[PDB]
């Protein structure tokens, strides 16, 4: 048998035997991992590299997108691809609805997504308030460092090497080392609460919880760039994000992560452009407008059809 | 062959 | 944080698996599910310092067994209570691991699992303890995959071994 590695975010991974080879589909990889369907009904395998994620079809043939990515990096991006080898995933699929993940109970399923919302919170891709990314910081000290203890924890403890596996990248220069004592004692504040539940899988549905709310929660992120009317050329290139997900669509600035906007199904609309190399938003109740410049634009306008035709 | 998500 | 990469070892259904994902998700897999390669991380505190853990759970047959034993800096050697046969697997994994290490100096730990399971007992704990001492004094546990006993010491052990 030939085999293949599905990875997580966390850098884990699972071999799964590949019954015919390179024409293995994705529903026959997912049928060999180890998954209950209680387990396997919220995620997908996914084909990543370090700048490129994208969502396979379940008749997908995996091997062969790997085989074939520089051709697929050249249609899709201007990214150099000796520097992007990509990888399978397991991960949440981006279809899946929020009011269906809000109903799970299954451990593993919420291990999983708890690892992939851990993984874009590090990275910078969830935008919050700093009350609630505190909130979150100390829900991972008890997730990842057990109970609060004054001795261990109330000094020289909340280090950067420590910080940087609770907050965001993004904030762990500026904002983080302020944030360590409201973090601690909301830390002690979940140990020495004896009605939240330190099951594991409790704490964990916890975190999650609290990212449910973040607009870009489960969003699949493109890149892009829009052209600034402010003026000088007409005007300056904007390096963006496009975060699409079954609550509607999130520009981030590429280099500092902060949100531009975030529209809600409903209230835009867009169109695709002649070429496929961009799309526009018609914020109709603003309205305002802006162009997207992206060699992604058809599958961001597929994606925004599918998840606002779902809801 | 290019149809994701 | 220092990272330790820990191997399971042990021949098919002695518990390499449930022992793994109880120690690092924390459910008990119920179920036969035969391993390919699973290579699992785990953030833990042993001897009051924080350790990432990678840690390979393996397939109970042979070819890559080679290249485990290159690669790991601890190894678990796990058979069932329940099972003379993978218990006798075992001193040749020992002696396996020693060929390619080139040495006796090698972080391990002897791992009778399913003791939970007392009447199905054919391994005494004697010829667990034996075959330690005998393997010049290795660590040794009796753990339950399924009632959590010793779980957690397997890795921690392996941990405080390799910082010797
Ligand atoms: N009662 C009991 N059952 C256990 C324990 N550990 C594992 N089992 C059961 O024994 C079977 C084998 O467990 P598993 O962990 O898959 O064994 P393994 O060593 O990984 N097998 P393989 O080498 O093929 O990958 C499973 O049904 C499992 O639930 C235990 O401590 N107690
Ligand atoms: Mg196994």
């Amino acid at each position: 048998y030939e085999k293949v590695r599905i990875y997580r975010m966390d850098g884990s991974y699972r071999s799964v035997e590949l019954k015919h080879g390179n024409n293995t589909t994705v529903q026959q990889i997912m049928e060999g991992m180890r998954l209950s369907q209680e387990t396997q009904q919220y995620f997908t395998i996914w084909i990543c590299s370090e700048n490129l994620s994208l969502q396979l079809k379940p008749y997908h043939k995996p091997l062969q997108h790997v085989r074939d990515w520089p051709e697929i990096l050249a249609e899709l991006t201007n990214l150099d691809p000796q520097r992007e080898t990509p990888q399978l995933f397991l991960r949440r699929d981006v279809r899946l609805p929020l009011e269906v993940e809000k109903q799970i109970e299954d451990p593993l399923a919420i291990l999983i997504l708890f690892d992939e919302a851990r993984y874009n919170l590090l990275k910078g891709f969830y935008t919050a308030p700093d009350a609630k990314l505190i909130t979150l910081a100390s829900l991972l000290l008890q997730i990842v460092y057990g109970n609060y203890e004054s001795k261990k924890h109330k000094q020289g403890f909340l280090n950067e090497e420590n910080l940087k596996s609770i907050v965001p990248v993004t904030k762990l220069k500026s904002k983080a080392p302020h944030w360590t004592n409201r973090i601690l004692h909301e830390y002690k504040n979940l140990s020495t609460s004896e009605g939240v539940s330190k099951e594991m899988h409790h704490l964990q549905r916890m975190f999650l919880q609290n990212c449910w709310e973040i607009p870009t929660y489960g969003a699949a992120f493109f890149t892009g760039q829009i052209f600034t009317k402010a003026s000088p050329s007409n005007h300056k290139v904007i390096p963006v994000y496009v975060g699409v997900n079954i609550k509607g669509l999130h520009l981030l600035n590429m280099e500092t992560k902060a949100l531009l906007i975030s529209l809600k199904y409903g209230c835009f609309m867009w169109q695709l452009g002649d070429t496929d190399t961009c799309f526009q938003i018609h914020s109709m109740e603003n309205k305002m407008s802006f162009i997207v410049h992206t060699k992604q634009a058809g599958l961001v306008v597929k994606l925004l059809m599918k998840l606002n035709g779902q809801l | 062959r290019r149809d994701y998500f | 944080m220092r990272e330790y990469k820990l191997v399971v070892l042990g021949s098919g259904g002695v518990g390499k698996s449930a022992l793994t994902v109880q120690f690092v998700q924390g459910i008990f897999v119920e179920k036969y599910d035969p391993t390919i390669e699973d290579s699992y991380r785990k953030q833990v505190e042993v001897d009051a310092q924080q350790c990432m853990l990678e840690i390979l759970d393996t397939a109970g047959t042979e070819a890559m067994r080679d290249l485990y034993m290159k690669n790991g800096q601890g190894f678990a050697l796990v058979y069932s209570i329940t099972a003379q046969s993978t218990f006798n697997d075992l001193q040749d994994l020992r002696e396996q691991i020693l060929r390619v290490k080139d040495t006796d100096d090698v972080p391990m730990i002897l791992v009778g699992n399913k003791c939970d399971l007392e009447d199905e007992r054919v391994v005494g704990k004697e010829q667990g303890q034996n075959l330690a001492r005998q393997w010049n004094n290795c660590a040794f546990l009796e753990s339950s995959a399924k009632s959590k006993i010793n779980v957690n010491e397997i890795f921690y052990d392996l941990v405080r071994q390799i910082n010797r």
